[PDB]
């Protein structure tokens, strides 16, 4: 099920719970975060 | 019917009074050599976190997925790329079969592990006297354990300096020690690609953030820093944009954009991850590598890179800015290796990869003043404009009498 | 009868008031005002780079060799492999392969499309990019051509894109790409021509979008083997025309280029002179005119746009524009890679551990906490000020006079 | 009584032509300055000159016998016992040279002079420059002004002297600018047996852009340039005017430096470290100005040197340096690209007979122009003078006056 | 042969430039024959 | 006996002469100097 705040969408970038997007990170791995 | 021309000349007042309505201001310059000059502070980090060699079982343990040498089982990815020697090393430390966790704290895994001005300052001066690794004050950052040159603060006084050029300023010799760089096998905020430290030059007045906004220094080489401090001061309004420093700062004493922000990001991490970092101020606990990794690493990264609603700073009525022109050489020489090699028990190709010399000085004029002032006060308005304005009522009042004739 | 002596007066003392300030509005002076702060949001500038290297080995052709061999001195007037070659055995091997024309028949050949092709690529140089926590792509970046070659520009804001923006000082909040410069693609150097270079790295820079690129001249370096911080300030310059200043009073008489710079007025000359000279304009030129050949350019273009640029002072007249932006800059360095993420990055990118070492650069473009700077020509003495300060003994007299009216 | 709202009229009309010709004169005496600003792009533009040193003082090819026996000890080479010490850090291949050259055996001194031993011994424009342009011309050796420095022997571009004319550049970029193309000689350089002002860690040059009225001081004031590397300097000139008393800090002197014909800080210093070497030591440094003995190896190592680290680090009160009125300042933005790339490190090492090696060691390319807009002019004028402040008054009491005559007449 | 004509390298003979022209060394190639410059 | 002006304290630190002290220098032996407010 889908995946919360600050909690890594690596490899599923679909799963993001509502509010949120799926973001790459210039020196780590990404993470669902709220959209902008 | 100068009764017209007293109702006209209201007209010389109505726009000499609007422009002292829109507040001028003027901006005041000056460029000179200051007969002595402040010091500023030097803050410093290694470009590695934790040195190889201080990390324990237990620190593997607690830290180890967040440096990336260890996965969610606690086990050494086969990802890794390490050399055969360091994987020995690490699969023994990496053993956790009838091993009991201690307890532990980020903080004092920084404090131990991080890298030791004792052991990195090979050298130091500043202006001909000898200095020593006490003359450093720690001051945590993103980067893990840094350190401050001429802080000013436990009511040390701040150093000053007379006289342009290298001889006057402040000349430190490092080993990053790259034999102690904790091996990366993947990315993380706490890896690094590069060697190196970073540098920030600021006023004692201002905390760094000198993952930010600070510059490199490269090992094999030796940097020459050639600065001019220039002081900037603003009005507030109706005048200006400014903020006075005094109580506008929650953790913090004076006004800086650098405080504001760490603010900032400090009650933000609080919010969503319930921790504060290591490096940031205030009463809280200090997030647990699981917290840096599944809450405050990302929410720090998205509210710097990705949020621009959430701080909103204000830009501070007195800032202090430092000109720098940098330059390099290189280190060592053919002639000098050997000699270098001796004298720190390190092999020729050691020194070549670790050792720097950095030289952070003033020119010749070291001293520039931006500063607002009032345009128009209160004698320049009233004076003119006020003064003749009178001169109406006296038209008036008289002229009432050419009514009372 | 004196009251009209006393109306000598009132003219002799307004008239002596008149002349003389008003003597001072045509003195035309102007003060220049000064303004230094952080804005609120700043527009991101254009940052365009070259790698220093014009021709990928790997893309040079049979045809291309054939046709532009000598302009890269790699082949001589008579079409063939000069002794002097300096070339390691594998590269003579492949060269010679290449240099065979035996029963060749030479196709058609554009310079443009010779750039273009063999120009190194955007899409193999990026490892990465990201601007202000964005992740970005080679189609982020237009295709520029330069004395250089192929070039590219991020945040060109052309092709009805919008410029980018930023609010905040810092690394975070800047741009940050890491390429990889392929020296294991360079042109072999076997001789010195205006194509050859004894430098690995690439040149950069920083412009506003209404200025076209000279980055030959006006450029910077970034080298391999280092991160390369660099922390820059905005400033933005304004001057008055005639009568009070030099600026250029009508502005951008080109349809080449939109707005007016040194750098446009600049261009404009030397592709004119080339035209004249040669009869063709150099690849990265503007304007309608033939691209010249590989001939042309080492006969011809070459030596004409060198003479022009740095022996001739004639020519090329460029008044100053009436407004230009400027970009402070701070560099500095670090080493990459560190011999802890060596290893890594050799696998990641399928390089061995010394390529990264001579490759890999890592760049950051970004502004410092004041990102914003004016310096301003404005009048300091007009008319209006002038009204209200010749005004008020005016402003008697006529009264004076209207009192005195016969 | 309307005779009182115009004998207020006139009352206090008096009593501003007092008020403001009182404020203004209160002003005048404030003796204020304003600091005006222009930043813009010369026509023309005078080049600056451009001095540089080698970061080693002595060619190892050339240290002689009788060098070694006057100089050793100071380059550390040799102990007091004129002996070569055991702490050497030397190859075997250098260590045998120096053994035998250090070998005394019924050996007779001849004289010394450390100024012709610098001059001697001190690298080479001629040697070290493989490429020179200014501007697309082509420049030599012959347009470097030797001049003597903590360095040791140094070299100055464009020095504008010995009635040479000051070079200039009217466009921007690095095609109008100057590049040279050096070899530092590390193989020549001296070995590092133990750290003295005359040692040094570092290989690569030091170089000072100046004012040709400014002489350098090139230790304090310089900026490094790295071998291995092509790096470009590209410049903005700025001339900063300041005003002297009542209105400001500032001199102007010729003469007034003894040593020197216009007045600069660093003049001001070179002086003050001269005098002081000549008061302790009894002689002066090579690089020193004046008449006075030039100082011996071993006068550098028990008196010179010791008096000159001291007099610029630890001591305040000695030199006391007014600032200048007249002051040119040069912004600099330096960048760096490798040298050689791969594809051309054979050709140069061909080119110049050195290993591949070598070129990667010991080759740079040093690119120092103006960029489009080149100057800056800091100037500090007089705000209030006696023009406007008669024009003022003038202009004020010529209301007054006017306004009078009205009551002058009804 | 016969004298050099603009923008033509003037390489191995100095002298052989046509009239108007000196023979140029430039800093990133071979010399060639260009106007006479004041 | 005393160590007079400019001449070299090295591991002798005390025995510099009256108004002198031993002093490190940046890239040399140490050496007495006047002593410095
Ligand atoms: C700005 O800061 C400095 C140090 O805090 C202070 O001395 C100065 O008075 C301030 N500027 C002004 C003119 O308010
Ligand atoms: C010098 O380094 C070696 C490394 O093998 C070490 O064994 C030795 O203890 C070092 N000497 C000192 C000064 O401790
Ligand atoms: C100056 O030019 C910029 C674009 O180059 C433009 O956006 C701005 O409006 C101009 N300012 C003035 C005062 O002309
Ligand atoms: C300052 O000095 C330069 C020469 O050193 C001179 O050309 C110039 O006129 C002087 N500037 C002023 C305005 O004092
Ligand atoms: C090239 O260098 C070698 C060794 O340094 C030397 O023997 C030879 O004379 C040199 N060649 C030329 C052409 O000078
Ligand atoms: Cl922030
Ligand atoms: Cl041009
Ligand atoms: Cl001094």
């Amino acid at each position: 099920d889908c995946i919360p705040k600050w909690k890594g969408c690596v490899n599923r970038h679909g799963d993001c719970c509502e509010g949120l997007e799926c973001w790459k990170r210039r020196r780590s791995f990404e993470v669902c975060v709220p959209k902008t | 019917c100068f009764m017209g021309s007293l109702a006209l000349l209201a007209l010389v007042c109505t726009n000499r009074i609007q422009y002292y309505f829109l507040y001028p201001h003027v901006t005041k310059l000056d460029e000179v050599a200051a007969t002595r000059l402040t010091f500023p502070a030097v803050t410093f980090c290694n470009l590695n976190e934790f040195r190889f060699s201080r990390v324990t079982k237990n620190d593997l343990y607690h830290a180890g997925e967040l440096l990336a040498l260890l996965n969610n089982r606690y086990e050494i990815p086969d990802t890794q790329t390490a050399d055969e020697k360091q994987l020995e090393i690490l699969q023994d430390k990496a053993n956790f079969r009838n091993f009991k966790p201690k307890p532990f704290n980020m903080l004092e895994f920084y404090d131990r592990a991080g890298h030791d001005i004792r052991e990195m300052l090979l050298s130091c001066f500043f202006r001909g006297e000898q200095c020593s690794p006490e003359d450093f004050k720690v001051v945590f950052t993103r980067y893990g354990k840094c350190y401050t040159f001429n802080a000013g603060q436990d009511g040390k006084p701040r150093l000053i300096t007379m006289k342009g050029g290298t001889g006057n300023g402040l000349e430190i010799m490092l080993d990053i020690q790259q034999d102690e760089y904790l091996p990366v096998w993947g990315e993380t905020d706490e890896t690094s690609f590069e060697a190196g430290i970073k540098v920030q030059i600021h006023s004692q007045d201002e905390p760094p953030l000198i993952d930010q906004l600070g510059f490199g220094v490269a090992p094999g080489f030796q940097t020459f820093v050639s600065c001019q401090e220039q002081r900037l001061i603003y009005l507030p309004p109706p005048w200006g944009d400014c903020k006075a420093t005094t109580g506008d700062s929650e953790f913090y004493d004076t006004y800086s954009i650098t405080a504001c922000r760490i603010d900032c990001e400090t009650r933000y991490l609080v919010e969503n991850c319930n921790c504060r970092m290591v490096h940031m101020p205030g009463d809280a606990p200090y997030c647990t590598p699981e917290q840096y990794k599944e809450c405050a690493d990302p929410a720090l990264d998205f509210l710097v890179e990705k949020d621009n609603e959430y701080c909103v700073c204000e830009m501070p009525c007195n800032v202090t800015r430092y000109g720098k022109e940098l330059s390099m050489v290189k280190i060592p020489s053919k002639a000098s290796a050997k000699y270098l090699a001796k004298k720190y028990n390190k092999s020729e190709q050691y020194i070549g990869e670790n050792i720097l010399v950095l030289d952070i000085f003033f020119e010749a004029l070291n001293y520039e003043t931006i500063e607002q002032k009032k345009a128009y006060e209160v004698a320049g308005l009233l004076g003119d404009i006020g003064g003749q304005m009178g001169l109406f009522i006296g038209a008036s009042i008289l002229t009432v009498l050419e009514l009372f004739d």
